[PDB]
Parts: structure tokens; sequence; C-alpha cells
RNA sequence: GCCAGAACGCGACGAUACUACCCGCACGUUGUAGACGUAUAAGAAUAGGCUCCGGCCUCGUAUCCUAGCAGGCGAUUCCUCCGCCGGCCUCGAAGUGGCCGUCGGUAAUUCGCGUAUUGCAAUUUAGACACGCGCGGGAUCAAAUCCUUUGCAGACGACUUAG
RNA sequence: GUCCCACCCAUACCCCGCCCUCAGGGUAGAAACGAUGCCCUGAGGAGUAGGCGGCCGUGGAGGUCAGUGACGAAGCCUAGG
RNA sequence: UUAACUGAACGUGGGCAUUCGAAUGUAUCGACACUAGUGGGCCAUUUUUGGUAAGCAGAACUGGCGAUGCGGGAUGAACCG
RNA sequence: AGACUAAUCGAACCAUCUAGUAGCUGGUUACCGCCGAAGUUUCCCUCAGGAUAGCAGUGUCGACCUUCAGUUUUAUGAGGU
RNA sequence: AGAGACCGAUAGCGCACAAGUAGAGUGAUCGAAAGAUGAAAAGCACUUUGAAAAGAGGGUUAAAUAGCACGUGAAAUUGUUGAAAGGGAAGCGCUUGUGACCAGACUUGCGCCCGGCGGAUCAUCCGGUGUUCUCACCGGUGCACUCCGCCGGGCUCAGGCCAGCAUCGGUUCUGGCGGGGGGAUAAAGGCCCAGGGAAUGUGGCUCCUCCGGGAGUGUUAUAGCCCUGGGUGUAAUACCCUCGCCGGGACCGAGGACCGCGCUCUGCAAGGAUGCUGGCGUAAUGGUCACCAGCGACCCGUCUUGAAACACGGACCAAGGAGUCAAGGUUUUGCGCGAGUGUUUGGGUGUAAAACCCGCACGCGUAAUGAAAGUGAACGUAGGUGAGAGCUUCGGCGCAUCAUCGA
């Protein structure tokens, strides 16, 4: 006997994509080579985010990009391993260059109409094989309707599972002091 | 590919400790004590020993 | 004393056809809880014994036998040791030993010829009992069951009887 | 009752081989690779109720082997591989 | 708040490894999501309640059997290894 | 006599509602690999049953965060066996 | 009337057949089993045995191993033949033995030299055509020391099964020998020097017995013993610790060009076994089965704290036999589009239940909060502080997310 608390412990993180996209497999082969033959920490981060599922790759809009193009980042290259969407609230688009996994049709048209350019993640590896003069951006992970229901309980202020909204749907006993108690 | 044991294989011992050959050649494990006529127990160490 | 009698315990006796039996020879188509010098007889005491009558005993750490082509062929030499037969005695706990005779073999001494080639190891195929087969000689000419019958017996078999 | 030597054997301990599981590395100016492959290194392996992974079989459907077959398809028997 | 810029909380600027201020390990850090089975237990050293007592009935800390083979106790769920 | 009403009577026989309901007994079909329990808390016309917390598996994500610990040491509190 | 990713005779309707039939009940009502010779009956003429049913011959057929008890013809259970075991169950696990039966492997291969035989045309150059643009193919030349094939002879190397010896590597068991250190620098002890004692009193002296002896007396004499110092002496030996050197056995050989650390450095025992030799080339090694032998081995499924249980189900075999489908929720994986998204209620069209095309409404989402009348999201570069991957002109900028103060 050896008296060990743990044995045959498996890793907690993904080691390959779960998708079967043929072109995503070509992209993964490229960045496996780059991460092994370069010392840049940038390349290792991009490889890991290519394994992730869609709820771990939330979208990023043009407004969120414009917020981070201030205070001396006007001429860096924006890198987003996700979809880039359009924002109707933003009326004037600044000029920029962005490398993204994919663009929506209107997002791509507004970037180029302001004098910018759009790249693919394989075009980025050819121009910046070490990730120099770049900024990495992520979208909001918790801005999902399902996360509002997590951890429901007393004195937690979370969202309940109900079939409708109105006065007759879970508002009487346990929600106000005029009927028993409150939460 | 195969661990070999010094204290049985002399070539391995010389690889790890180049002073081994000198130690054996000069017989450093058989050094004699310094000369000198020794005194005797001072006649009261012996009295206490058999005291009771 | 009295009842049963091991259905895988034993003894004595009678008659034994069928080569079933006996003797001799030669083979293996064979089996064996396991040959390889398968060598050794006093009785008794243990705080006492043995003896050749001189002595001797912790001790079988003994005694016998033991050489030669897996053991040849001759000589020199010796009168020892071994075996198959035959004749007399002897042996009863589950039957054994001794004496004598003919015949065959035989380094206690010393030699002459032969050994190879199984190739640098491979069980040293070797003993003793059983059994089978084939010859050549001797000896021998028997019973049991069914069946019929009895009632000293009996569910049926079996049993006591007669033909 | 107390003390002292030598010896016997567990799936336990030590060394070696092989299987699997987990972990960590190498491999493109490609004389290059079932890159889902190959090469190097270390540790681990008991299990009911229960959870997950990978694989083997059966009846039908699309595609493909320009597949087998009356010179013998399918089925059945076989101390033969 | 105090008679009172006197205090109370939160700070700018500056100084201090010439040593970030016991030992050992790190053979397994943090946070989240979804769900299975279970909800009759029993045994033992020490401590303990009722009972004359019980292979009786009831508790505390820890270790076991249940869910588990192997070497010992001839046998022997729980004892020794 | 709760007796008899076609071997049927303390409420006949036949078809349908009907696959009537069961906190209760019985069964529930190939292989290998890795991890691995509970009989305890609170509430219930609750005591052979449920919900709820714990114990277990699987999927991940954040950094590979000087990060932790069924342990010792040093200083300093509480307790009525 | 047309069809199907439906079932294939214990299935599919109760019924693929003279099936709502045969049969049961007074009656209302209940209600089965049962498909397949061969292409064609060519469905066995004649002889013989038997009372007959039938048998034996002889015919038909591609086949009677298809004869109306009819395609194929499994298991439970039974007969004959063959092999084997058995002293109050049998069956099973590990490991030898005997008997029977059996799959592989091996039979040669490449190379060099010598001779014979046959055929070409080997190298080079000229013309044409391809192609990876320098590499090839076809036609012509070549014409015996070149090229190709066969046969004969010799030589090296590699090759199948089981074993023996020598030199090494890894692990381990077990004998023997040479040194060093320590303690009261072992303690004792032998020999020598000086002092002091006694008795289980040596020799002498006395008494008792001659009957072997005994009893007194006293300090080394004709034996000896015990204490205390000193010398040889740093004596020896035991015990504990430690540095090396020689023998004897057992099990194992993973890896496959070189590369490294080293040494006793023409080389080697240094990042894992080679060299030499014999027998046999097949049932010899090896495998399957049956049986005897040594050791081991309680009947499965299930409920249970506890099952081999005097706890329940199970005589045997074949075929059937149990977490499914729909609507509505939820979390997680893959995919399309993305502030939007969803053609298919319907219309157009068609090679016609397919595939293709169209867009008015509508659903979910884009805004909340109150019982309701109602009202309705920027002081600031969409705020300040502490952490924070990544980038950086090295001054800093700071995603996601967490804690905190505000709007
Ligand atoms: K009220
Ligand atoms: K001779
Ligand atoms: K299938
Ligand atoms: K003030
Ligand atoms: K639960
Ligand atoms: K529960
Ligand atoms: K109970
Ligand atoms: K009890
Ligand atoms: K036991
Ligand atoms: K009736
Ligand atoms: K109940
Ligand atoms: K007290
Ligand atoms: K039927
Ligand atoms: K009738
Ligand atoms: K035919
Ligand atoms: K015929
Ligand atoms: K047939
Ligand atoms: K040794
Ligand atoms: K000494
Ligand atoms: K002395
Ligand atoms: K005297
Ligand atoms: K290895
Ligand atoms: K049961
Ligand atoms: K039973
Ligand atoms: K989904
Ligand atoms: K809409
Ligand atoms: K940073
Ligand atoms: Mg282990
Ligand atoms: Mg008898
Ligand atoms: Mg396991
Ligand atoms: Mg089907
Ligand atoms: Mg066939
Ligand atoms: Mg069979
Ligand atoms: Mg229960
Ligand atoms: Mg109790
Ligand atoms: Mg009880
Ligand atoms: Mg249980
Ligand atoms: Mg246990
Ligand atoms: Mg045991
Ligand atoms: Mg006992
Ligand atoms: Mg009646
Ligand atoms: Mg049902
Ligand atoms: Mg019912
Ligand atoms: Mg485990
Ligand atoms: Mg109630
Ligand atoms: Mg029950
Ligand atoms: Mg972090
Ligand atoms: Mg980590
Ligand atoms: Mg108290
Ligand atoms: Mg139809
Ligand atoms: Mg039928
Ligand atoms: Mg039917
Ligand atoms: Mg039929
Ligand atoms: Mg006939
Ligand atoms: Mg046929
Ligand atoms: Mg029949
Ligand atoms: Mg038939
Ligand atoms: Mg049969
Ligand atoms: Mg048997
Ligand atoms: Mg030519
Ligand atoms: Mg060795
Ligand atoms: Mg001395
Ligand atoms: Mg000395
Ligand atoms: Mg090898
Ligand atoms: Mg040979
Ligand atoms: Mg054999
Ligand atoms: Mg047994
Ligand atoms: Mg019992
Ligand atoms: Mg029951
Ligand atoms: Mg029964
Ligand atoms: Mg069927």
């Amino acid at each position: 006997g050896i008296d060990l608390r743990w044995k045959h412990v498996r890793s907690s993180h993904r080691k390959a994509p779960k998708s079967d996209n043929v072109y995503l497999k070509l992209l993964v082969k490229l960045y496996r080579f780059l991460a092994r033959r370069t010392e840049a920490p940038f390349n290792k981060v991009v490889l890991r985010r290519l394994f992730m599922s869609r709820i771990n790759r939330p979208p990023v809009s043009l407004s969120r990009i414009a917020r981070n193009l201030k205070n001396g980042n006007e001429k860096k290259t924006v890198v987003v391993v996700a979809t880039v969407t359009d924002d109707n609230r933003l009326l004037q688009v600044p000029k920029m260059e962005v490398a993204a996994l994919r663009f929506t049709a209107k997002a791509r048209a507004r970037i180029e109409a302001a004098g910018g350019r759009t790249l693919t993640l394989d075009q980025l590896a050819l121009e910046k094989p070490t990730g120099a003069n770049t900024l990495l951006l992520r979208g909001p992970k918790n801005a999902r309707e399902a996360v509002k229901h997590f951890g429901f309980g007393p004195h937690k202020h979370k969202k309940p599972y109900v079939r409708s909204k109105g006065r007759k749907f879970e508002r009487a006993r346990g929600r106000r002091r005029s009927r028993g108690f409150k939460v | 590919v195969q661990k070999k044991n010094p204290l049985r294989n002399k070539q391995i011992m010389l690889r790890l400790n180049p002073y081994a050959s000198t130690f054996a050649k000069e017989k450093l494990g058989e050094v004699k004590a310094e000369e000198g006529k020794p005194p005797k127990v001072p006649a009261s160490f012996k009295e206490l020993l058999h005291e009771a």
C-alpha cells in the first residue's frame, strides 16, 4: 500500500476543440506549431481560446471596441477570438484594424466604410507572428439570461422560474409581510 | 537505460568521484595513531569505579 | 460357556474332460509407489557387561567384498574363492538349513598381443519377480445348472431330499 | 517460568520483464505524417449501490466495394486449426 | 465629534530587504453548473446510563464490517499481520 | 340454518367502464477501462414512505494566482471533569 | 383504387387453410389448433417371403440423404457400435505424467570467381517527341576485354529445434584472508621486585588405630593460596566500529547505425550479450483431449446488520419476454444568422406525399416598476478605490471576473 489521497487525477481543461469544422482544424494546427516554436505568451492564449465552446466565447460589439481604443491605443491591432457584432447606438465609427474569428455582415461593412480593414486569424499570424502591438478583448461572460437563475434561494435576489408575469404568479406568501412573512 | 551500482562497478565510481583512486593508493583508511607514551588513570577514577 | 462369521481373512482334503495340468528350452506383444555391492541372525543387564581367561568396552569412525573389452586371447604361476547338478540327513509360527561327490569357472606373483573414429557431455537401454507366446517331452479322461421330485423348508429366490 | 542461536512461508517490502491509466516533453524554410501518427521520461492499479468512456453483436435504410454465388448462397453438425 | 483642525474614517508625497521577519510538507489552488444512490445498520479498545444479569436496551471520540480478497487464530462477517 | 336461489351466496351469473389504484412482494437480457457512497440534520396524520442538507460522478472556466494544511513550536485567552 | 425505412406462420387481425369454423355452456355469451413432395406424378410395373400390415430384390428421378408420417431437420430424451473410469455423490482451479490425435518451421537465398551455351547491343554520338527545363523515351550507329539470360564447378556470408563451455553486464545468497580505531589506551594472565594476611593448615612436632586413618599445634619448610603497590608494557586476546582483497552457486539479456559521462587511454568490464562447439532436422521441441496422482474448491438468483443454511423461486430443452412514445420545462455539447430571428396556417411550382421559391400578419427578444390610476433609466472620456491575463514608446494602458463606495 501507498496511502495516497488521490490517484489517476485527470486534467480539468480542454485539450482539443469539440467541433468538427475542417477549417478550424487547420487553424488549430497552425497555432500548435507557433506556440511550440515561439516564446511569445500571446500565442499560447490564442490556442486555448480556439478550443472553447460558444458560451465561453461571447460576442463583442463595435461600441465595446471603441471604449478600449482610448488613452493611447489608437494604432494597435484588436484581436477577438469570437464574433464581432454591430451596434446601432454608435453613430460614428472610428477607423481601426481588427482580427476576428468572424464578422457579421453589417459589422464588416461599417469598419471598411470608415477607412479600416478586417483580418482573419490566419492573416494575423502572417503579419504579427509574435503578437506585437496588439490588444486582446473578451466579451461579457455573465450577460446571459440563464445566469440570472443561478443560485436561487432566500435573501438572494435572483430570478425565479415562472410561466408568466403578473399579480397572480408568486407574489403573496413569502414575498410581503401582509401575507405571513417576506422571503 | 540501466542503472549501475558504484561500490560494485569501479568504472562508475571513478566517473562520480575522481579522488577514489588516490584514497585507495595512499591507504587513507589505515592511518595510524600519533605516537606518544600514554599516562594512566589518576588513581581516583578507579576508586570511584569500584566504590559501592 | 452362548449367537453371527470378514460376502476383497486363513488352513486341510477329494476329483479335475477341454493341450485346462507338470517339466525343459527359447523369445517379448507385456506389468510392477520405483535394483544399480539392494552384503552382515546370539540372549540379556544399563547403580553393569563381553571373553580365546591373556585381557577388553565413549564411538558401526566397524567387518566382508571390491583391479582385467560392461572386463578379450595366450603364458608364467597358485590350491584359494564361486556356481549348476546329484545323494544323505534336517526343518511346521507363514517349514529351512547342513554334509558329501562329479562337473564348470577362477591375478596370491609377473608378462606379451588387442582397445582409437561413440569425433569435447546427452539413462551406463544391464536386476528381480509376475504375465503372455512358440516348440519338445510327460501325466489325465471330471463336474455344475436348467428339468422332474420331496416338505424336516418357503412371499419370490434360497434350503433339506430323490432321479 | 525466563534467556539464546539457526531455520520455514503471504497477493506485504526490494530488483527485472510485459499490459493499461494518468502526468510531462520532442517532431516543417517539411528527404513529409492513418499530426486522430511516431519517439523519450516518471508514477499508479481492491470494490456493492451508483456515475462516465470505449468497444462487440442483431432486423431494416442511403452511398460504396465495377464484392461472393448452381464449378454450390444461407442454415445445421464437428474431444480439427 | 470636540471649548477648539481637537479627534474619527478614508488618502497624496517620502522612507524601510545590507535579510518580506518560527518548523515541516505542498503525492493535487479557487469558483461554478447539472444530477445519481442513500435516509432499517451492526462490532471493538477507553469513557459511560437502566438492569441481578444477558450473544439485553441506550449515548461520546476514534477505528472497522457492510462494499474485501490474501497469511495466521483446526473451524469462525468484525481479532493479529 | 345467514339457509336456499343450476357442484357458485354475510348479496348469483355474463359482457363493458378496465391495461381500475397499490407508500407493498417478485423480475428487469453483451464485454472491458477509470472514479466511488449512505443508514445522519430539519419539516411532514411523518414511524415499511417523501422533501431538504450532507456524502458521489461528470462537464468546465480563472490563474498555472507565494497557495494552502484533521501537524509541531513560540506568545497570549477561556473551562469546573 | 394506389402506396410504405411496417410483420414474415408462438409474428401480423381471433382467422394466410371447408374461421366467427370445430368444440363448451340451460342461457346471455366463450372460442381454438392447423401454410412448404418434385421442373414434371414420372405417386414404384414385375419376382419372391408372409394369414395380413409389411419386408427383400428390381424400377422412376439431377436427388428417394425428396415416398404423400413428404424442403432444410437444431436441443431436451433414446438404441447400436467404439474408447475409458468407478471402496457411502459428481462436477471444478493450479501443476507434472501416460495414451491418442495434430498446426507450424525447414527443403535454401544473395554475392564473388572460373568454364560452356544462347541472344543481343553495353558506352558514345545524330534525328524526333515528351517533361519536373534537365531528366527521359523512340528511330539510327554500335558489332565482341561491352550488356542480358541459362547451365556446370569452387568460395565467403546469412539461414530451423534442443543443449554444453569461455569472457562480461544486472540482482542476490554464501565461504575465506590482510590491515586500522576505541575502552581502566580492555579487564585478566605468565615472569620479576616489595609489603601484609589467614585456612576447607603443606612439611614438621604431639596423641589416639595399625585397621585404612583421625584429632591437635601453628603461617612455608619437602605443597600452595588470598590482599596492596611497581616493571616488562603503547604486551596479547575478547567485544564494538571501520578500509580493502580473493573464492562458490542461482535467476535474468529489455534496447538496436554514430552522438554522452569517463578510464588503468594502439584500446577498455565506460548510455542493456556476445564468442566457440556438439546432436537432430522430425512429431524430437510444441499444442488439443481423456484419465490417474499432490494441493485447493459448500448452490445459484434475492430481501437482509448477517445465507451453504432447518429462509423463499428453480425437474429438463427450444422459441417469446420488461425504462418506451407525445406535449410542455430545464442545464450542457455541435451548427446558422445576429439587434434581430423563425419559408412549409397559406400561395407559386414540380420529373408530384420529395426537392425548389414567396411574404402580410404573428410569436419570442430589444424596458422596468406598482394592487391600481400611472410614471419610466448619462454630473463625469458611461464614475472612484484594490487585485488582474495580455500589450507597452518601459512612463504606463489595462479585457473577463471578484471585493468595495457612489450616480
Ligand atoms: K388577511
Ligand atoms: K588385459
Ligand atoms: K445496426
Ligand atoms: K471641525
Ligand atoms: K440527494
Ligand atoms: K433524499
Ligand atoms: K434495524
Ligand atoms: K444487538
Ligand atoms: K481465518
Ligand atoms: K349456471
Ligand atoms: K408503507
Ligand atoms: K465541581
Ligand atoms: K391465433
Ligand atoms: K352448445
Ligand atoms: K444439376
Ligand atoms: K435410387
Ligand atoms: K430433399
Ligand atoms: K562475496
Ligand atoms: K588499544
Ligand atoms: K603484569
Ligand atoms: K599437620
Ligand atoms: K524496459
Ligand atoms: K427475496
Ligand atoms: K430453495
Ligand atoms: K441547445
Ligand atoms: K418580428
Ligand atoms: K501585467
Ligand atoms: Mg500496490
Ligand atoms: Mg466368509
Ligand atoms: Mg479498479
Ligand atoms: Mg423490425
Ligand atoms: Mg455452403
Ligand atoms: Mg458437440
Ligand atoms: Mg427504507
Ligand atoms: Mg447496543
Ligand atoms: Mg435489537
Ligand atoms: Mg445492505
Ligand atoms: Mg478487511
Ligand atoms: Mg485462512
Ligand atoms: Mg481456537
Ligand atoms: Mg348451490
Ligand atoms: Mg401495466
Ligand atoms: Mg388489474
Ligand atoms: Mg479507489
Ligand atoms: Mg399535518
Ligand atoms: Mg421490505
Ligand atoms: Mg487569477
Ligand atoms: Mg493551475
Ligand atoms: Mg458540570
Ligand atoms: Mg398495402
Ligand atoms: Mg405453427
Ligand atoms: Mg396467428
Ligand atoms: Mg413443413
Ligand atoms: Mg419397395
Ligand atoms: Mg439433395
Ligand atoms: Mg416425424
Ligand atoms: Mg424432411
Ligand atoms: Mg441428442
Ligand atoms: Mg471422473
Ligand atoms: Mg537506341
Ligand atoms: Mg556476475
Ligand atoms: Mg598496555
Ligand atoms: Mg594493547
Ligand atoms: Mg536484446
Ligand atoms: Mg550442429
Ligand atoms: Mg508430447
Ligand atoms: Mg477443502
Ligand atoms: Mg439452520
Ligand atoms: Mg416470501
Ligand atoms: Mg419448488
Ligand atoms: Mg420467431
